[PDB]
């Protein structure tokens, strides 16, 4: 097998062109548009675009030459991710009314599949990535409309589970990924994107609730259990190295532990005591994940992984103090992970297909593939 | 349509060139690591070569019980793309 | 659509359906529209056997598409390390440069194909070529941050062709077909590698008769001889192949050429024992009594090696039995240095005087008692050695013998009635060579005996 | 490996160029 990359002048153009008409034809023919709180409800909305588009960009931009693919294929899934999570979730809580929550709604079944694409960037290429979006947010509209039909629960309040739904999917598609690091600058960067996402996260912590006062304690949970994370994630890389330093690649994923952690239960903690708590664990937890999963492919991944499965299981230790109702939820936990696991192996297999022009395994991490660059010999 | 009529294989010039001329003319003694040519015979003229060649494969056995573990049994095709 | 349809199989390696469209009569040397050629569409896959076919059916090793790449440029661009290795040894230029002055080194090193980039260098890839913008593949490996190719960039530096030319190889490894396209390519069969010998020397000394007749019907030079002197004649009987020499002989070989040391071909065969080459030399007129530098004669170099039967057809082509080199050494002074008692044997039953003297007077009865050959000293002793011979400074076989310590030969000469009274000029006796020496037992038995 | 054959040093080393050379004359004088 050669491995020059394949011409992408007629694939991924033509590709994207069709993604495009689609879109504009069914928001034309099942989208229709429609005061004193209008800033108020935008700013919401902003920070999770500023979230997904900033953070979840620059955070996976530390590879030493996958920096430029990273930044500009996390702008283009998002793009085209909130594009198709409107229709979709227009579509499964059902024409769509184009508001501001539905364009928040849209950006968080977004950021799922960025958070997802973690995984996998570097050893795909932007119509794999296409495939991986539209399969992705089809996957979690249906998992929440299963969801709304079994448990009686709401389509828009199902998008909870997305952490732990994106990691195991992140985690499936990149395990079906053919087997295949760090420089100063993209570390900043990266460090730039991680401190932008752990500044906004009590901004996706809260944007479902509708109550003022559980949006404020999710809020304040948030913010001191991420606090809590960061002091010790900072505190403990020096504990989890052969080195005996501080790894600033374990500290871009584990700023966020707390966040994750107390993310599916930040209303129901009524004391920021408890939130503390449960962020030094996950702080703990990620320490731990970061020594011992290496041993038994992306590492951070699978701590976040962990992490989300633990906020799930806090989750439901807090839902009992505020038998069925623990046996509910579980169910809906269990067929969360099962669907995610499903369709992130029919994605890794959808991926495999040799008309995507996937680039070679020996061409992963670098944007030569993906980027033109002067004094380079093109074409044979 | 691939019928085989008779099998030739050119012991006397396959021992002269595998060094068992002094062996026999008749039977067909060879070295392993060298090739050995043999002409193969159809009843019927063959129509289109690719098919055929496609539709044929050689086996070679030795002793009592042959295995491909044993390397006593080995199948290959008829191409140019076979290991030498 | 036939040309089409072989491009097509050239590039999928369909190699079978290829093999009939060239029989049908699809040229070789038919391209797309973007010049690829069945080679350049090979090379782009890796198909290394449909390379080795193509390059068997006459095609143009040289050939290049629309924007100057060549078959190498190909493989190096698609890292194709086989296909690389292969168009190399069919001798592809590896400094040929494309429109824009890219070469195959560059093409590797900005695509970090570091295999490739080492294959290349080792071949002879000269870095320092540059493309139109004045690139280096060291600036470009260093623009895309592939840091191994840089590191093996610098490391390299211009240490040149380290491989043997294709030639040379094809040689060796007694392939024909190599061999035929390399000299439809380059005409001359008298390259020179780095040592300053042509194929025909491998091609010698591995006994390729197939390789060594193409490349003699092609014009290689049977007599071609470097600054050591040594012909390909002489490396066929240095290394016993006598089909070689024969056909060395055959296409006109010079059978008296010495080397920088003055060996003749026979006196290679003869110091490695080859009976059969050496009388072949002498049936086509080699001189068998010729001397190298140092004197010796091939009798001298079959006795140094205890090649009793060479030895044996040399006296039998009526050689000097008693033929001395520069020290005034005879083939028994040698067998009786080397120990060689079988080839004594021989060389006294058919004459050789056992009392020769040497430059110091040393008989070969001396060099065998200083050497602790005791089978020699008997064969000599035998052979009417005279055993209270004296050299120039009056040594006896005795005297030698107690002042090495060598108390068997010690005991065998006092046992056959040597007298340990005997003086050097020195007035020394061999209890005074026994006591200088510190030669406790050898002084013990010569003062039992009769001191 | 299998292939240091097609390098200059290594076939330098096979031909063995010492041995088409007269090494010395073996005297070995026994005065000390």
């Amino acid at each position: 097998s050669s491995k020059y990359p394949r011409s992408v002048r007629r694939c991924l153009p033509l590709w994207a062109l069709t993604l495009e008409a689609a879109l504009i034809l069914l928001f034309y023919f099942f989208t229709h548009y429609d005061q004193k709180g209008l800033v108020a409800s935008y700013q919401v909305g902003q920070d999770l675009t500023v979230m997904a588009a900033l953070g979840l960009g620059f955070l996976t931009s530390n590879f030493r030459r996958h920096s430029w693919s990273s930044v500009a294929f996390n702008l283009f899934m998002l793009a085209l991710g909130v594009q198709w999570a409107i229709l979709l979730d227009g579509f499964l809580s059902q024409k769509v009314v184009i508001t501001l929550f539905s364009i928040r709604l849209a950006t968080m079944s977004a950021m799922s599949v960025l958070i997802s694409a973690g995984a996998v960037l570097g050893k795909v290429n932007l119509a794999q990535l296409v495939v991986m979006v539209l399969v992705e947010v089809t996957a979690l509209g249906t998992l929440r409309m299963v969801i709304s039909n079994i448990f009686n629960t709401d389509y828009h309040m199902n998008l909870r589970h997305f952490y732990v739904f994106a990691a195991y999917f992140g985690l499936t598609v990149a395990w079906c990924l053919p087997k295949p690091q760090r420089a100063t600058i993209p570390s900043l960067s990266a460090m730039l994107g991680a401190l932008f996402l752990w500044m906004f996260w009590p901004s996706v912590n809260s944007p479902l609730l509708r109550s003022p006062i559980q949006r404020k304690n999710a809020m304040f949970n948030t913010y001191y259990a991420l606090a809590v994370s960061v002091v010790t994630a900072i505190s403990g890389s020096s504990l989890a190295h052969p080195q005996r330093k501080i790894s600033m690649t374990y500290v871009h994923s584990a700023v966020l532990a707390g966040g994750v952690a107390v993310g599916t239960s930040c209303h129901l903690i009524p004391s920021p005591w408890l939130a503390m708590v449960l962020g030094l664990v996950a702080g703990l937890i990620s320490i731990g994940g970061a020594k011992c999963l290496p041993v038994c492919i992306s590492v951070m991944h699978s701590i976040f992984s962990l992490l989300g499965l633990l906020g799930e299981i806090t989750y439901i230790v807090l839902l009992v103090l505020h038998g069925f109702q623990v046996l509910l939820s579980i169910g809906e936990l269990s067929l969360a992970i099962v669907i995610a696991l499903t369709s992130g192996l029919l994605t890794g297999l959808l991926l495999n297909l040799k008309i995507w022009k996937a680039p070679h395994v020996a061409k992963y991490f670098d944007d030569q593939v993906f980027w033109k660059f002067p004094h380079l010999a093109v074409g044979f | 349509a691939l019928g085989i009529k008779s099998c030739d294989f050119q012991a006397a010039r396959n021992n002269e060139e595998h060094h068992t001329k002094a062996l026999s003319s008749r039977r067909l003694f060879v070295r392993r690591g060298q090739p050995f040519t043999i002409i193969l015979y159809f009843r019927a003229p063959v129509r289109a070569f690719l098919p055929a060649l496609k539709k044929v494969a050689l086996t070679a056995q030795t002793g009592e019980q042959p295995s491909k573990i044993n390397r006593t049994q080995a199948t290959f095709p008829i191409s140019s793309l076979g290991d030498r | 659509d036939a040309a089409t349809s072989f491009l097509r199989a050239a590039r999928s390696g369909n190699l079978d359906k290829a093999l009939d469209h060239l029989r049908n009569g699809v040229d070789i040397n038919t391209c797309n529209q973007n010049g690829l050629n069945g080679l350049h569409l090979a090379s782009k896959e890796g198909h290394v056997k449909m390379v080795v076919e193509l390059l068997h059916k006459e095609i143009i090793l040289e050939t290049t598409t629309k924007k100057g790449n060549t078959a190498l440029h190909i493989a190096a661009l698609a890292g194709q390390d086989e296909v690389v290795r292969e168009l190399v040894n069919y001798g592809a230029n590896v400094n040929a440069q494309s429109q824009k002055g890219f070469t195959p080194l560059y093409m590797a090193a900005q695509e970090n194909h570091l295999e490739v980039v080492k294959f290349l260098l080792e071949n002879g890839a000269n870095q320092n070529v540059a493309t139109e913008d004045g690139f280096t593949p060291l600036a470009v490996a260093l623009q895309q941050g592939h840091e191994n190719v840089v590191a093996h960039l610098i490391n390299y530096g211009t240490k040149g062709k380290v491989r043997l030319p294709a030639l040379h190889i094809a040689a060796r490894n007694d392939d024909t077909r190599t061999a035929a396209v390399l000299l439809q390519n380059d005409p001359n069969p008298d390259v020179l590698s780095k040592t300053g010998f042509t194929p025909l020397h491998i091609a010698a000394h591995y006994e390729n008769l197939n390789v060594a007749q193409l490349l003699l019907n092609r014009g290689a030079s049977v007599n071609f001889t470097p600054q050591n002197g040594i012909t390909p004649l002489h490396i066929a009987s240095r290394r016993g192949n006598v089909i070689m020499v024969r056909l060395l002989l055959d296409r006109g070989a010079q059978i008296e050429t010495k080397t920088k040391d003055e060996l003749t071909p026979l006196h290679c065969a003869a110091r490695n024992g080859h009976v059969r080459i050496s009388e072949i030399l002498l049936d086509h007129g080699a001189p068998i009594q010729a001397k190298t530098k140092n004197g010796l004669s091939p009798i001298h170099m079959a006795a140094q090696g205890d090649h009793l039967d060479c030895v044996r057809l040399l006296l039998q082509y009526d050689a000097e039995i008693d033929d001395i080199t520069l020290d005034h050494l005879t083939p028994l002074h040698v067998a009786a240095h080397c120990g060689h008692h079988r080839v004594a044997k021989v060389l006294l039953d058919k004459g050789a005087k056992p009392n020769s003297r040497a430059l110091n007077g040393f008989t070969p009865l001396h060099i065998a008692c200083k050497k602790n050959h005791v089978r020699v000293m008997e064969l000599l002793l035998k052979t009417g050695a005279s055993i209270d011979a004296v050299t120039e400074s009056g040594l006896t076989p005795l005297h030698v013998a107690s002042f090495m310590g060598h108390l068997p030969i010690v005991k065998n000469l006092l046992q056959r009635g040597a007298s340990p009274n005997v003086s050097n000029v020195k007035v020394e006796t061999p209890l005074h060579m026994a006591a200088r020496a510190g030669h406790t037992e050898v002084a013990k038995y010569l003062l039992q005996n009769k001191a | 490996e299998e292939l240091q054959d097609d390098y200059e040093d290594m076939m330098e080393e096979n031909l063995e160029q010492e041995e088409y050379e007269d090494p010395d004359i073996p005297e070995s004088q026994m005065e000390e």
